[PDB]
DNA sequence: TGCTAAGCGCACCTAATTTCCTGACGGCAATCCGCAC
DNA sequence: GTGCGGA
RNA sequence: UUUAGAAGGAUUGCCGUCAGGAAAUUAGGUGCGCUUAGCAGUGUACCGCCGGAGGCGG
């Protein structure tokens, strides 16, 4: 019965999860967008009725856990492993296992369509989000939380958008060829991660998490993205993240 | 273990990582110039675990 | 509390050659393995 | 409470 | 309802000895800065006076 736009803004999360089998760096988008649908079930068992349809990644600084050598390479750092449940878990030592951490400033904007969109709604998601975590680490503090009209209220920054264009029309002989040359044509392109592909058949297994819904086996899927900035952007629509679901497909994607 | 919404409901997906893909990622990054990094956390030990 | 309005700021040509750039010794010890018997 | 088994 | 949920890297230390940068030079020709104006704005406020602090006379 409305919709508006909230934006979330400077946020400094600490220690977020960077690995994804085949890529250290920025988080999967997955975890953002499930960072914005926990905000809407917690804002929905305080009694606020709204639905947040579309989020936009904003990027100001970063920072990864470990250096940077002589030969210009990043050295990754872990913390020390504690007790871990298992055959082994009496013991001091414990095991190391493969990880990466991040550290980021972002802003977060909202895409909220509900039946009242007006500042108690953002006091009520400035009361909700000391309660929440993004990726797997903690947030710190935040600046301020308000409603946008235009891009002309939007701070200063870089959005990230998909490039699957740049993927589908270049190279041969298989995918990862794609992914190789177009990272050498155009230098200002990252691999990210975008969703899930099914395994198996839906059904039950014994356990679950919860042993009251379907289960898939899942392996995750990579594509490309680049870096636009905030003063050169065409629409909001065209740098909002939407989920979409076929049959054994689980995507993150820009209409 | 994670959560993922399909169409008013949700489903749970566990996600298992590929062997396959990570051997063909190293010999193609071997002999190439686009920025790649190196985890050195596995011990020989605990790989053949 | 006021302190100007207009225009413009070159055309040429060049920027050296030689000789060489050290010999030694060494670069840590500890721990980070599940599983079937 | 042991010893195995590879790169 | 986020590749979810958990984590102490620690202690110690002698970089040192020696030394020749060096020789030669041509920066040169030309040239229109320039038309207007009131230091104004008011150019600054003095003695008192009772009161005791607070208020009018010249």
């Amino acid at each position: 019965m409305m919709k508006g736009y909230i934006l979330l803004e400077k946020v400094n999360i600490e220690n977020a999860n960077a690995f994804n089998n085949i890529i250290v760096g920025i988080p999967a988008i997955t975890s953002f967008l499930g960072f914005a649908r926990a905000l809407e079930r917690k804002l929905n068992a305080k009694e606020i009725a709204i639905r947040i349809n579309g989020v936009g990644l904003e990027f100001h600084e970063y920072e990864l856990k470990g250096y940077k050598n002589k030969r210009g390479q990043y050295v990754t750092s872990c913390p020390l492993p504690g007790s871990i449940p298992g055959q082994n878990e009496k013991k001091l030592d414990a095991h190391i296992m493969n990880q990466a951490y991040i550290d980021l400033n972002m802003s977060f904007l909202l895409e909220v369509e509900g039946p009242h969109v007006d500042m108690s709604t953002c006091k009520s998601i400035k009361s909700t989000m000391e309660t929440l975590r993004i990726a797997g680490g903690i947030i710190r503090n935040y600046k301020k939380i308000r409603l946008i009209d235009t891009l002309a209220d939007i701070p200063y920054g870089y959005f990230l958008t998909l490039r699957q264009d740049n993927l589908n029309d270049a190279a041969g002989d298989d995918m990862l060829d794609k992914m190789i040359h177009a990272l050498q044509q155009e230098d200002t392109l990252v691999p990210i991660a975008v969703g899930f592909k099914a395994l198996s058949e839906v059904g039950h297994v014994e356990g679950q998490r919860d042993p009251e819904k379907d289960h898939c086996f899942v392996e995750s899927i990579f594509s490309l993205g680049g870096f636009e900035c905030s003063k050169i952007l065409e629409d909001i629509n065209s740098c909002l993240w939407r989920y979409k679901t076929e049959e054994g497909l689980y995507l993150c994607t820009i209409i | 273990q994670v959560f993922f919404p399909v169409g008013g409901s949700y489903h749970l997906l566990s996600i298992l990582p590929s062997t396959v893909l990570n051997y063909e990622v190293s010999d193609r990054l071997y002999r190439s110039k686009i920025p790649k990094i190196r985890l050195r956390l596995l011990s020989s030990n605990a790989a053949s675990t």
